[PDB]
């Protein structure tokens, strides 16, 4: 279903890496903080490493998606440039393997004779 | 490898890019291209340089040894020759033809 | 959205241990998702020629210090041979106009040499601000020739 | 009260008006004398030419001279308007055609100091002409020294190995533009990253490993691209170049020879290579990312990723049997339909780690996001060597080619499974 | 025969660029039917086979050439420079396309003027 | 692909001294000027019967928004012996230039004694359906008369889908000639 | 094959003696019609010659020409160099020409070796080649140019002696020369 | 058609990564920040002027994404269902010789045409065809375009002239030998052109001047579209320039698009790129 996964993901990207910059510069404030003294903070840290791989695993899954929607689409489309009767559609099948292959073998031979 | 070695390579590789024997993967046009062009251009250079090592013998031979240039001349009209009177003989079968029509119309 | 990310960043610019906070708050992350890590210009010029303009190093000087001199002497089978004309290359050049070494000295007697320094002269006057070598010789193998008239 | 102006197209913005008055005493004898002129409704200049050394051979003659002439003036104004300083219009030898010789290029950013003095001391020559039947396409021939490589085509054989550069115009901007000038600065630029790139390799080349020795050698250099080829046998080829449109690397992957695949087994990785290249622009790193993640790679793109129509309870929904995935340099990701995600990473001189990339490296207790952790995992990858899958496992650079390399089962139907596809499935 | 040998293999590579040409033009027209037209096949076949007869060729007549029967070379420079039979054959050629030249003008004047004619009235 | 326009006096010049301005510029571009034309109209009782130079064997009568037939130039014939007019007769007058495969015509509109007006007519010889080739002939007028403008009337032809005839000229005519009897 | 009474039409196609397949510009198309012979040219220009006939014989003289000078390109391209091309009318107002005007080109090899082809009608076609400085003995080594990575360049031009080298044609004559300074597999 | 969709899910695979990317190397160039060297100034200025040059990669990145994100986007299928052909090594097969053919089809065709530009051939040494056959090749190509009116007509027997009309503009007359095209004349859509019977008049004139020029430039593309060996190819590619000649009246020039340079509009169609500069303009 690739049009609404991807438009579901993409708003849920955006909010995650919005939220991965806001955790990098907490961190980063924080770390620069405690280095530099100067100050502490009590509250709780919000690990970032966490935060910068659920961006990567969002990214993967919309990686996902979105090549199974080409892969699908690019079969699709070299299936109809090549087809318009269940059993004669498998023999036609077969047909065009057999064919596909003896260009491929003829050439081969070719290539072999030198 | 002198250089006639090198075109058979040459060609095998520009057809051997994709024939070869395995699984194929998605074909993403551009490796294509870059592939064959790569190919071509050798095969197409090897091919400038065969012809480059014939013409050049071809010159030596002329300056050495002008009785084969004259006679490689000889040969050459004497065929033009025969082309020649074959194609005036084929016109004149020609016109015998049209011309028994043309005044076999008139007689009639 | 970069702009905690930004501010913090612009914040500490300047502090020492700034390499530091960047390394530990960062690299541990980094490193657990991916892995560990003569004037020879002259030359060129001198080089390039057209055949008729045989140039050499004046003898007289030492061609080592920023400039060196040449002389250059015009053969070409069209032309009536004439006095040699002596270059000097501000070595600032490009940009920078080889100079010309007048002399009556050379030219006064005859009326076909004092046309030639004319014809050099004015048209000599008319290149623009940019002379290189070639456009010197150039220019003297059309002053030459339009003597030749 | 008799002209007759000649407007030459090539460059409409000169004439070549005449005159064509009388001869005194002759009343049949005609004279001719013609001007040069220029217009900007406007009109600028006129000079009248004076050699005199049915058909007007002479004034032929000068309109042609004004033809092919002129662009040169075009392209001399606007290249002294840039800083490039250039030679005369410079008759070259024979008096058939003229030429521009850039005395010295520009110095283009951004270029270490040093290899900028390489690329002054590399250039002897860089001249324009112009090449066309429109006399409107510029050829600049500008030949090299020293040069760092030599690549197999033994054309290059030679010390001093020429390049052309082709140039024409949009013919909406003039014959010379600043337009021909920008583009031969860019392609300037673009042999100039490259030169950097290539003395950095030809400085290592003396005791660069072995391995990398032997498998690739390069192809070609002319000066432009950089052709690369692998090993066992020369089959693929890297070219990498740059791009002054993008500003940035472009490494094209190609195959050439033989015994290779059916395409280059790196494709999977080329824009994950590109952005490598361009942070660290280091062709021996890249030769050995490229040694490394040569065979695994080689091995996971003979996986099947074809769409299989039935899989679920719900028999519409597409899922993909394996996905490829690259995270980015060199560690890519193994995807069964959705549900399963093992992640390979590739390692030092043999050994190539199999995670189950499924548990969150930062947490054991949680799942990444969609995919679950493949039970059992770790038992069978030991087998070819609760949460115990998180830890890499380590596999030498061979079980994993008969990890993934289709293989009859344990009439058994030939098939052609691999033998990660069964256990995962 | 020797400048023959060389001119016919020089002509040679051009018959190999020029059959790769059509090899790899006949293979971009293909179809994969979906038919049994099956003759592309055909062609293929037949035409991969002259490839490999051309082959054997040039070896042939480089083995031949590059024999050099007993020739004492100069490189190419001062190459540069910076029978009777030959006579007759080449008159007997001249005469005879004088010849077919007339005959050429007589048939230019017979269109000419049947053209005239029929395209008046006709 | 005809256009018509009325330019006006422009005062200025005289009208005829108006039409002299245009003579010149058009000589000026480097028109020749080939034999004069006229149009004359009148109207019964309302049908307009019109004659024109370019078509010296058939005379146009036309119904404003209706047809348009041509007929032979025996239609005024016809007319005469039809008794079962008004005098308001116009009649334009001037010479025919031609530029390269381009005709264009002025003309000083006459009703009695006193010109009314100056119109010129451009027609762009090869030509079809005017909706592809109107572009070209503001083009050309831009030069010539754009200084006060040309303003597209082949409206009243490019409404339809595609056809050219010479009648629409005419129409374009009497619309003009309507217009210039009424102001001053 | 159509004459009709009004108006007749001719190709004309100028071709060099071997080289045809290969090598095809320089071709018209004439419009012999009653007083005046329109010339279409491949180029895309279009002539009108009067109805003398030294007009047609200088025409097709300045093609032939043109054909020439155009055949050393098309031969290049056919394998083997790359070209600092010509100007079809111009050459570099070396010397006036009565028959219109020449055209010259030139075309460097894959290493080093430029040659170059000025041709004019009614003005003997000349074909002379550089060298690089190496193989010239003749031209006094200037001390200016104290280097050696310096004399590979091109550098002066030789002329060739057309009438006596070695072929039929003049593409064939070039196309020996051309292979003659190729990298010398001997 | 479905290639658009596809390419849309292309770019969109490719901007993806370059989000990725884009991200890991903000951190990445951030993890070792303030290099060393030459300046402290410097230091400085490069640093913060490539962590916003990174951070504007990113920014694009995402802008691309979302803009991809709008336009968003058979019998096979059942094969991989059918619990017989499944158990077999088909329907690997097939999208195997499926992919195989693709490939070969693109492969093929760069070569062929890499190799048609350069060719060696330069020799030719070392014709009446079936009129039927003429006739299959013209409607063929009457058939292979929308508005050409293609009408064969016999005169004078073996000639088989022509006459093409397209649309309100440049009727033309052809007087092909045999699939050798010899003369073309170019009469505007208003031009008489049989002559008193329907003799389609082999012979006449443009009256306008447009349409001369245009039936000079005809007669210089026959002689340009050449090509000998088999010249079955060169009447299509005729006709696809005559098919560039509408829009002929209405087109600007690619040079200064006046529209008119001397009276005449663009009147030559190049004989690859095909739109534009009048004659003057180009010559």
């Amino acid at each position: 279903d690739p049009v609404q996964r991807y438009k579901m993901l993409i708003p849920q990207l955006k909010e995650s890496l919005q939220t991965l910059m806001k955790v990098a510069a907490q961190n980063l404030i924080q770390n620069t903080n405690i280095d530099n003294g100067q100050k502490s903070s009590d509250g709780p840290i919000q690990r970032f490493d966490k935060c910068l791989e659920e961006f990567y695993a969002l990214c993967d899954q919309l990686e996902l998606c979105l090549r199974l929607a080409h892969e699908c689409l690019s079969q699709s489309c070299d299936s109809a440039k090549h087809s318009p009767p269940y059993p004669q559609y498998l023999a036609v099948i077969k047909a065009q393997i057999s064919c596909a292959k003896d260009i491929h073998t003829a050439l081969l031979d070719c290539a072999n004779k030198v | 490898s002198t250089l006639v070695d090198e075109l058979e390579s040459s060609f095998e590789a520009c057809f051997a890019s994709l024939v070869s024997q395995d699984y194929v993967n998605g074909t993403d046009q551009e490796e294509i291209r870059t592939g064959v062009d790569q190919c071509i251009q050798k095969f197409l250079d090897i091919a400038r340089q065969t012809e480059c090592f014939f013409l050049q013998k071809r010159l030596q031979l002329s300056v050495q040894k002008p009785e084969q240039v004259i006679k490689e001349d000889v040969s050459e009209l004497r065929n033009e020759l025969q082309r020649k009177d074959a194609l005036v003989q084929k016109h004149l079968t020609k016109l015998r033809h049209w011309q028994q029509v043309l005044e076999d119309i008139n007689v009639q | 959205l970069c702009q905690p990310l930004l501010d913090a960043v612009l914040a500490n610019i300047r502090s020492p241990v700034f390499n530091h906070s960047l390394y530990r708050t960062f690299v541990p992350a980094m490193t657990a998702i991916h892995g560990p890590p003569i004037p020879s210009v002259l030359q060129g010029e001198v080089a390039r020629l057209d055949p008729k303009f045989l140039v050499n190093l004046d003898p007289s000087h030492c061609s080592n210090n920023g400039t060196v001199h040449l002389i250059c002497k015009l053969d070409d089978k069209d032309l009536p041979s004439v006095p040699p004309l002596e270059l000097s290359v501000p070595a600032d050049y490009p940009a920078q106009s080889p100079l010309w070494i007048d002399r009556q000295w050379q030219y006064d007697a005859n009326p076909f040499l004092q046309s030639v320094h004319r014809c050099m002269t004015s048209r000599l006057l008319q290149l623009p601000d940019k002379h290189s070598v070639t456009a010197l010789l150039n220019t003297w193998a059309q002053s030459v020739h339009q003597a030749c008239l | 009260k008799n002209k007759l102006f000649i407007k030459l197209t090539r460059l409409p913005q000169y004439y070549i008006v005449v005159e064509m008055l009388e001869v005194p005493n002759k009343p049949t004898q005609l004279s001719y004398k013609y001007y040069f002129m220029s217009v900007n409704q406007t009109r600028t200049n006129a000079k009248r030419k004076l050699s005199d050394d049915a058909f007007n051979k002479v004034l032929a003659h000068f309109v042609a001279m004004c033809d092919t002439n002129m662009p040169f003036v075009g392209l001399r104004l606007e290249l002294s308007n840039l800083e490039i300083p250039h030679q005369g219009v410079q008759v070259e030898g024979d008096g058939f055609s003229h030429a521009i010789r850039l005395l010295k290029i520009p110095p283009c950013k951004g270029i270490t100091e040093e290899t900028q003095k390489a690329l002054d001391r590399s250039l002897l020559d860089c001249t324009f002409r112009l090449q066309g039947r429109n006399n409107r396409t510029w050829v600049a021939e500008l030949v090299f020294a020293n040069c760092p490589l030599n690549g197999t085509s033994t054309r290059e054989q030679g010390p001093s190995r020429h390049v052309y550069l082709t140039y024409e115009n949009l013919l909406s901007e003039p014959v010379g533009g600043r337009k021909v000038v920008e583009m031969f600065l860019n392609d300037w630029n673009s042999i100039a990253r490259l030169y950097e790139c290539v003395l950095e390799f030809a400085r290592s080349l003396p005791d660069i490993p072995a391995h990398l020795n032997i498998f690739s050698e390069v192809r070609v250099y002319n000066y432009r691209k950089l052709i690369l080829c692998y090993g066992t046998t020369k089959g693929s080829s890297i070219s990498i170049q740059w791009n002054s449109i993008h500003q940035k690397f472009h490494i094209s992957l190609g195959t050439v020879g033989p015994n290779s695949g059916c395409s280059n087994c790196h494709n999977t990785i080329l824009h994950q290579l590109q952005e490598m290249f361009n942070k660290t622009p280091n062709v021996v790193q890249l030769l050995q990312v490229l040694f490394d993640t040569q065979a695994p790679l080689n091995a996971i793109n003979k996986l099947p990723t074809v769409p299989m129509l039935g899989l679920t309870q719900r028999t519409n929904t597409a899922y993909q049997c394996f996905s490829i995935l690259p995270q980015s340099s060199t560690h890519i990701r193994l995807a069964f339909r959705n549900m399963y995600c093992i992640d390979i990473y590739c390692r030092s001189r043999g050994v190539v780690a199999i995670r189950d990339g499924a548990y969150s490296l930062f947490d054991n207790s949680k799942l990444v996001e969609g995919f679950y952790p493949a039970p059992g995992l770790k038992t069978f990858l030991n087998m070819f060597v609760s949460w115990a899958a998180s830890i890499p496992t380590i596999l030498t650079h061979s079980a994993l080619n008969i990890l993934l390399l289709p293989s009859p089962t344990p009439l058994a139907g030939s098939y052609l499974c691999s033998p990660l596809e069964r256990f995962l499935g | 025969n020797t400048a023959s040998l060389c001119r016919i293999g020089q002509e040679t590579v051009q018959d190999i660029v020029y059959r790769t040409m059509e090899i790899f033009q006949l293979l971009r027209n293909m179809q994969l039917p979906n038919g049994t037209y099956q003759d592309r096949l055909t062609k293929l076949q037949d035409n991969l086979r002259q490839l490999s007869v051309l082959f054997r060729k040039l070896r042939l007549v480089y083995d031949k050439c590059n024999e050099n029967c007993g020739g004492m070379d100069p490189i190419p420079v001062e190459q540069l420079i910076p029978r009777r039979e030959i006579a007759e054959v080449n008159k007997k050629l001249k005469q005879k396309n004088q010849q077919l030249k007339q005959i050429m003008d007589q048939l230019r004047n017979l269109i000419w003027d049947i053209n005239a004619m029929l395209a008046m009235r006709n | 692909v005809t256009c018509v326009s009325q330019m006006p006096v422009a005062e200025g010049k005289s009208v005829q001294q108006t039409v002299e301005l245009l003579t010149r510029k058009l000589e000026m571009l480097g028109a020749e000027k080939q034999g004069t034309f006229c149009v004359d109209c009148e109207t019964y009782h309302l049908m307009y019967v019109m004659h024109n130079s370019e078509y010296p064997l058939s005379c146009f009568a036309l119904f404003e928004n209706g047809p348009c037939l041509i007929a032979d130039t025996n239609f005024d014939v016809l007319m005469v012996k039809l008794k079962g007019a008004k005098a308001s007769k116009i009649e334009t007058r001037g010479t025919r230039y031609q530029y390269c495969d381009f005709l264009v015509k002025v003309g000083t509109v006459t009703m009695g004694p006193s010109a009314r007006g100056i119109s010129v007519e451009v027609e762009y010889g090869p030509c079809v359906v005017a909706s592809d080739c109107w572009s070209l002939l503001l083009e050309f007028l831009q030069s010539f008369l754009g200084s006060h403008t040309p303003g597209a009337p082949a409206v009243f032809g490019n409404r339809h889908d595609a056809v050219y005839g010479p009648a629409d000229t005419m129409v374009q005519y009497m619309e003009l000639f309507n217009k210039i009897r009424k102001q001053q | 094959n159509i004459n009709d009474v009004y108006e007749s039409s001719v190709k004309v196609l100028i071709t060099s003696q071997g080289y045809e397949q290969i090598c095809k510009s320089i071709q018209l198309q004439l419009n012999i019609g009653v007083e005046q012979i329109r010339v279409v040219h491949r180029d895309g220009r279009v002539i009108t010659l009067s109805y003398q006939e030294q007009e047609l014989q200088d025409f097709l003289l300045s093609q032939m020409s043109q054909h020439q000078v155009h055949a050393v390109q098309q031969l290049a391209k056919v394998m083997g160099w790359q070209v600092l091309s010509f100007s079809n009318h111009v050459g570099l107002g070396p010397i006036e020409s009565i028959g219109n005007a020449s055209a010259i080109t030139v075309a460097s090899p894959s290493g080093d070796y430029a040659i170059s082809v000025r041709n004019g009608p009614e003005s003997g076609s000349k074909i002379m080649v550089q060298f690089p400085r190496n193989q010239c003995k003749d031209l006094p080594k200037s001390d200016v140019l104290q280097d050696n990575k310096w004399s590979h360049l091109r550098g002066p031009f030789k002329e060739v002696q057309w009438n006596k080298m070695e072929g039929r044609n003049f593409v064939y004559k070039m196309e020996l020369l051309m292979s003659a300074l190729s990298p010398c597999l001997l | 058609n479905v290639s658009v969709n596809l390419e849309a899910f292309s770019q969109a695979i490719s901007a993806i990564q370059a989000l990725r990317s884009s991200v890991s190397r903000v951190f990445d160039c951030l993890k070792d920040g303030m290099r060393n060297k030459e300046t402290l100034e410097g230091r400085e200025k490069a640093f913060i002027a490539h962590f916003q040059d990174n951070l504007h990669s990113v920014n694009r990145d995402l802008n691309e994404l979302e803009r991809l994100s709008n336009l968003v986007g058979h019998n096979s299928g059942l094969l991989s269902l059918d619990p017989v052909q499944d158990k077999t090594p088909l329907y690997s097969q097939l999208l195997q010789a499926y992919k195989w053919s693709n490939k070969l089809q693109y492969h093929a065709g760069l070569a062929s045409g890499l190799l048609n530009q350069q060719s060696l051939k330069r020799s030719a040494n070392q014709l009446v065809l079936p009129p039927q056959y003429v006739d299959d090749v013209i409607s063929r190509i009457d058939r292979m375009f929308p508005e050409m009116s293609i009408h064969l007509s016999r005169p004078n027997g073996t000639s088989a002239m022509l006459l093409v009309t397209l649309g309100k503009v440049l009727k033309v007359i052809v007087v092909m030998r045999s699939l050798f095209i010899d003369r073309t004349i170019v009469k505007g859509y208003n031009e008489n052109v049989y002559t008193e019977d329907g003799k389609l008049d082999i012979w006449s004139k443009s009256n306008y001047q447009v349409f001369q020029k245009v039936t000079d430039h005809a007669t210089t593309a026959l002689l340009h579209y050449q090509l000998p060996q088999m010249p079955d190819v060169v009447v299509r590619s005729f006709m696809t320039w005559l098919r560039s000649y509408i829009k002929l009246f209405q087109a600007p020039c690619q040079r200064c698009g006046k529209f008119l340079q001397d009276g005449l509009p663009p009147t030559w169609r190049d004989f690859r790129t095909l739109e534009a500069f009048h004659d003057t303009c180009r010559q």
